[PDB]
């Protein structure tokens, strides 16, 4: 009979997953269709062929700007020379916990979000189920889907990924602080300061009597309710690290280290990929670029299950490391997309490498094109690039 | 360490699983060097003018507009001219085109078209106006 598709059904895929893309009018791809895999997902290709216009294209849609990725805004670049109109749609799973929808009922399982950009008109407006909104509503959906995209944790781009190279400890604990909500050490840093200068009247009496009682009373209480959470905050996300640095052969636990004072609490990350390399912070000039890349890439792993985020983006990750570092963190994300339910990937692979593992849950999307190949537009079965389970029956 | 873990493992391994078993001495220790609208339905249509003022709540009228509001951010929303020559409120029915850029072509095709904002559809005089006539008005949605 006449070959049919795989369904897009969007209830089979986890929520906050992306099924099939559409790519019109841009940069040597004018008609394209994409599908991405429910576990993991996996795009060959060369920098600057497209691929990594492809992704940013994806991260536009969905309320994104050029300037909030970190990145040179360059809008021009998106449109296909001579049309009008660029044009990227992206479909994920809908459920009843986000308000501010068009068109769409909260029973529903699809969001369409489409996102155009022209020469002509200067205005930032977004489609959703093929509907105009300002961009005001593609945003506060983004953020009801606790998915952000200022946020250096859920997207990694070049600029991060050189940000995150050189990481202290302080923003270590800033990122962990503003993970949860960061009132708690506000509120202890004021109350530390209190202490201290309690301890300063304190020492001047050396009415003053009656205080640091209550003072300490209140702060004590206060540490208490504190410390628990954080603990097992800190135990959970040392025992994700040990898991996820088991395949590199090393031991390494995200430590906080609890001084006196409480501004004074810092985090510590315990290294042993190499032998030489001594225990001690992450950095760039001290350490390889492999290692160091690798441990951050698996600090970010850690830091997916515990958020609400539907998906994290890397970029420029699969560049390769060493050959070795990039093979070991790449048995860590299969390792990782062999458990199910788990954040999709969108993999860019600048540089190839000889003798991939390509586990069988992801699949490779290639977007490269051959002389002898027919033009994707006039061949219809060329228009998927990088898709096997199209062609087969349901 | 209370019961026989020797026992259990002598019966292993030697009654069953026919497993080799050898020392395998240190051998290579000395290796040689070698050296949303779901229920309305959208035909009826009726006067707006007491679809707004209800003698209970002043606000009803705002809740005629939400659901106009619905339709705002896309601006769909288009009322047709009956006999008075001022647009007349109707429900509309879901709309789908075929791809993204072809019903943001529809919409641009109704703002290209006249707009009805001459006068604002709500208005004091002519309401009680139809009150003395036919004392009709009335709100089909509440």
């Amino acid at each position: 009979k006449r070959v049919k598709i795989a369904k897009p059904d969007l209830s089979s895929f986890q929520p906050g997953s992306i099924i099939k893309i559409r790519l019109q009018d841009f940069v040597t791809y004018t008609l394209t269709e994409f599908n991405l895999s429910p576990s993991l997902n996996m795009i060959i290709g060369p920098n600057g062929s497209g691929k990594s216009t492809f992704v940013c294209a994806v991260c536009l849609g969905l309320a994104g700007k050029p300037e909030y990725i970190g990145r040179s805004k360059k809008v021009e670049d998106f449109i296909k020379n001579g049309q009008d109109v660029s044009k990227i749609e992206i479909t994920l799973k809908n459920s009843p916990n986000v308000t501010d929808i068009e068109y769409i009922d909260a029973r529903d399982e699809t969001i369409k979000i489409t996102r155009i950009i022209t020469r002509s008109k200067r205005r930032s407006d977004y489609l959703i189920n093929d509907y105009q909104v300002s961009e005001s509503v593609v945003k506060t959906l983004v953020a009801q889907l606790n998915i952000q995209l200022d946020n250096l944790c859920q997207f990694l781009s070049q600029e991060r990924v050189e940000e995150f190279a050189r990481l202290k400890s302080v923003k270590l604990l800033v990122e962990t602080i503003r993970s949860i909500d960061a009132s708690l050490l506000d509120v202890l840093d004021e109350l530390r300061e209190l202490q201290g200068n309690e301890q300063s009247l304190q020492k001047d009496l050396d009415q003053q009597s009656k205080d640091l009682e209550t003072i300490k009373a209140k702060l004590k209480e206060d540490h208490a309710v504190l410390e628990p959470k954080l603990d097992d905050i800190v135990s959970k996300i040392s025992a994700r690290f040990a898991r996820l640095f088991n395949n590199v052969g090393s031991a390494g636990a995200v430590r906080l280290e609890k001084p006196k004072d409480y501004a004074e609490w810092k985090i510590e990350i315990m290294v042993k990929f190499r032998d030489n390399a001594p225990l001690k912070k992450l950095d760039s000039h001290t350490q390889s670029g492999g290692e160091r890349a690798v441990s951050t890439v698996l600090y970010m792993i850690a830091l997916q299950e515990f958020t609400s985020a539907p998906f994290r983006v890397v970029d420029e990750i699969n560049q390769g490391m060493d050959s070795r570092n990039e093979r070991i963190v790449h048995k860590a994300m299969v390792e990782n997309a062999c458990a199910e339910n788990t954040s999709q990937y969108f993999l860019i692979t600048p540089k190839l490498l000889t003798g991939l593992h390509y586990h069988e849950k992801m699949r490779i999307h290639c977007v490269m094109a051959g002389s002898w190949i027919p033009n994707p537009s006039e061949d219809p079965k060329m228009i998927h690039f990088g898709e096997t389970s199209n062609y087969s029956f349901d | 360490s209370q019961f026989n873990w020797f026992r259990i493992g002598a019966l292993y391994n030697t009654i069953s699983k026919n497993a080799p078993i050898t020392d395998h001495l240190m051998g290579p220790l000395s290796i040689e060097k070698k050296p949303l609208s779901k229920k309305l339905g959208p035909e009826g249509s009726i006067n707006l003018f007491k679809f707004i003022i209800d003698p209970n709540s002043f606000s009803r009228s705002i809740e005629n507009l939400f659901y106009t509001s619905f339709l705002i951010k896309e601006g769909k929303l288009l009322m047709e001219h009956d006999e008075e020559g001022l647009p007349t409120i109707k429900i509309k029915q879901s709309i789908s085109h075929t791809d993204s850029r072809s019903k943001e072509i529809e919409r641009q095709r109704r703002r290209a078209a006249h707009q009805n904002h001459i006068i604002f559809q709500m208005d004091m005089p002519t309401w009680r106006k139809l009150i003395k006539k036919y004392n009709i008005t009335s709100p089909f949605l509440d």
